[PDB]
DNA sequence: TGGAGAATCCCGGTGCCGAGGCCGCTCAATTGGTCGTAGACAGCTCTAGCACCGCTTAAACGCACGTACGCGCTGTCCCCCGCGTTTTAACCGCCAAGGGGATTACTCCCTAGTCTCCAGGCACGTGTCAGATATATACATCCTGT
DNA sequence: ACAGGATGTATATATCTGACACGTGCCTGGAGACTAGGGAGTAATCCCCTTGGCGGTTAAAACGCGGGGGACAGCGCGTACGTGCGTTTAAGCGGTGCTAGAGCTGTCTACGACCAATTGAGCGGCCTCGGCACCGGGATTCTCCA
């Protein structure tokens, strides 16, 4: 069983994502934020992962599967097959 | 006595198939019947839009002194056009990377 | 066991554009996505097309009202010309 | 001894990182945290070495969309740090709330 | 002296006025004339069905609505009570629709 | 030939537009930009129409092809057949 | 010598038609075969949404002090609702209207 | 000629849900929309659904995937129940 | 306005692993002929879209006045950035075991196709009641002076 | 902090009218009863790739401290937008007339589906070399303080 692995993102991996967005100043109270986004987004996709999944009668995740999730919801990906 | 064969693609004088065309529009269920003209013109589109990407992303790999083209080309090729950034509005591109901009009020002075 | 891709027919597209330029596995994979997908759009608008008007075949006409449908500006106009012109070849021979 | 003034070094880190095309979070943390969330819906599920790389490359490429919005925002108010109410703006204007 | 209120209390009244209603706001001739000078670069000597106008002029007006919607929550944002081009401007940037 | 009918659209209807909205106070310099903004929403929507009208072999647009053409941008409307 | 005749909508007790349903799914360009069970669920899944919606939009319509419904009710019952808002998040009701509601910051004081 | 349409179900489920009360024409125009975009939704779920795991039928079970994929929270689950209850009752006669 | 200093850029030599070209073969595209129906073309009918005229009145337009709001300037203080030390866990090789994802052959039950026939659903009248429109009344709210 | 006058709004009552709910006749599409063939379910085998453990090394994360610049509150001046009144202008409504184009039959032909025989293009496996990554040293540029 694991617990507590959202504290693994630490602050210097959100600051460098700021700096390729193109930010200069980061208040204080940026990642507690940033985790939460983070967190409702990987819920969202791996739910309809699994999904796909399951109706195979599988019982390991394929890159195939990610990618009709993320096609699902309006965000095309390209390079891994597909 | 058979007269040998000519492929249609040599007819229609083409580089993508159009055998193959026909039988991924007759397989997929879009409808009931199709036309002997439908695949010509489909092939012919898709040639055309291979082509424009790829004589753009050629000239950006030349531009960067290489001699391969690797995603960042085609990143940059696309983003930096109109027409084909309005089409490929919604997809991600993996190791592709952003434009460089900044906004002018974070500059010194 | 066999499987289909576009590979040969983007690398002679490609000899033809510029005769000495190479290109990676990324980025063939980048490219036979990228014609996938073109191609299931242009399908998918051609068959709704015919659907609306109780027809049950797919020929030129569908093909280009999609393509005018789904292109933006001058690469309409350049596709309509090219499908066009390579019908008319092929119909004399 | 030598010092710069407060704020060189961030824009020399906005160019560097501006110019580059990696990845900037650490691989062994996301896949824990990837296992975790899959926890609840099934148990005992294994995964294929490249569902994890997508699942990266997408949650990146989100993050970075969002930062740029969030930037957007802030300096439409008159000012240059960021705070959580210009993402809260930009989440919501965008139809995600 | 008459009697006169003060500057913000009929605009109230109207909010609340026309947040009650589901009528149209625009005059129809006007719009219907808009629409067929529009459509005359396409194509020349075109004739329209009595429904298509009404069918334009509601997609419009729910456009519009939810636009000024975004445009004032915007302007909430920066401390101030009057609206001005700059969020309509910020507004559809982040939509994407710029 | 009709010109100059963009005038048409006045201020009040404008300032009604508004008060459904919720906006209390409104600057002098809205009402170009509502203009601009509303011309390009009818040239997009118009030009498809009058595409799905001209396969048909046809010379009058009906409800059907502005339904069609609404619906194929994201934006699907109630109320008129379909 | 027949055995008189049956809707196999009494046979699953529904309201909505299933011979119709079926012959739809037939002549659509969905898939090659269609089962035999499809149908029923897809009746009762479309007969479970329409329940809902127009009992809300019922009460509504009684709250307003009406005997008829009309555009309106529709409106504030899909508007007012968490899961059905979520459902139709882009879709435009004609003579429907929008929610009352005016932020805190313009009211007087 | 002949045009179809759901209004006598809609107003016999009306009739059950609340006894005395009507319905005019434009909610009824809506109701029938609103039916015939769900329909098209799930159906195209399930056909794409099949295709991905190269099958040529369309059964229960892909209505059933379609029907967890498309509706939220609580929506999904009473669907599902009805569903599965309709099938079990139409199998035993 | 000048120096010091730290960060970036340019140039030459080594080596290795990934991209480019060749060979065998097998399965999918080509050639030749038959047949039945989907769609093209001609003709006719009746609906609905367009143009014109007169009238009553609701909405658009122009002007004057005054007040509340947008904008600039100044001052105080706290919170975020830059840099040096010490501690923690990621990353790279290597080895070992087994679960589960791909194949192949066999069989049987479920779905497509055909003919007969007979009720459910659609188009067409008819009447009545729910809702729209005046009219008088009473209650609620705003604003200036006290 | 209240008193009271003026204006906007919800309530109860009485008269029309046209849109909705119901009944009738007819026809076409769904149900009942068979046959024939192939799609999918099941059992057995093979081998790849996913999970787990161990040891060493250095790159990255965590902690503390000193300043400086940016977020935030308060004050003052000026102008542009809201409110109300009188005059001007097209929108809306009710008729009349005319004809273009949408919609529906009937006939016929040529085009696409289907089948059998034949062969060559594209896929998998294999070698080989050069394009790029890395390391080291010198030259150029930008920032900061007197």
């Amino acid at each position: 069983v694991l617990r507590d692995n959202i504290q693994g993102i630490t602050k210097p991996a959100i600051r460098r994502l700021a700096r390729r967005g193109g930010v200069k100043r980061i208040s204080g109270l940026i990642y507690e934020e940033t985790r939460g986004v983070l967190k409702v987004f990987l819920e969202n996709v791996i739910r309809d992962a699994v999904t796909y999944t399951e109706h195979a009668k599988r019982k390991t995740v394929t890159a195939m599967d990610v990618v009709y999730a993320l096609k699902r919801q309006g965000r095309t990906l390209y390079g891994f097959g597909g | 006595t058979r007269a040998k064969a000519k492929t249609r693609s040599s007819r229609a004088g083409l580089q993508f198939p159009v055998g193959r065309v026909h039988r991924l529009l007759r397989k997929g269920n879009y409808a009931e019947r199709v036309g002997a003209g439908a695949p010509v013109y489909l092939a012919a589109v898709l040639e055309y839009l291979t082509a424009e990407i790829l004589e753009l992303a050629g000239n950006a790999a030349r531009d960067n002194k290489k001699t391969r083209i690797i995603p960042r080309h085609l990143q940059l090729a696309v983003r930096n056009d109109e027409e084909l950034n309005k089409l490929l509005g919604r997809v991600t591109i993996a190791q592709g990377g952003v434009l460089p901009n900044i906004q002018s009020v974070l500059l010194p002075k | 066991t066999r499987k289909e891709s576009y590979a040969i027919y983007v690398y002679k597209v490609l000899k033809q554009v510029h005769p000495d330029t190479g290109i990676s596995s990324k980025a063939m994979s980048i490219m036979n996505s990228f014609v996938n997908d073109v191609f299931e759009r242009i399908a998918g608008e051609a068959s709704r097309l015919a659907h609306y008007n109780k027809r049950s075949t797919i020929t030129s006409r569908e093909i280009q009202t999609a393509v005018r449908l789904l292109l933006p500006g001058e690469l309409a106009k350049h596709a309509v010309s090219e499908g066009t012109k390579a019908v008319t070849k092929y119909t004399s021979a | 001894p030598h010092r710069y003034r407060p704020g060189t070094v961030a824009l020399r880190e906005i160019r560097r990182y501006q110019k580059s095309t990696e990845l900037l979070i650490r691989k062994l943390p996301f896949q824990r945290l990837v296992r975790e969330i899959a926890q609840d819906f099934k148990t005992d599920l294994r995964f294929q070495s490249s569902a994890v790389m997508a699942l990266q490359e997408a949650s990146e490429a989100y993050l970075v969309a969002l930062f740029e919005d969030t930037n957007l925002c802030a300096i439409h108010a008159k000012r240059v740090t960021i705070m959580p109410k210009d993402i809260q703006l930009a989440r919501r204007i965008r139809g995600e709330r």
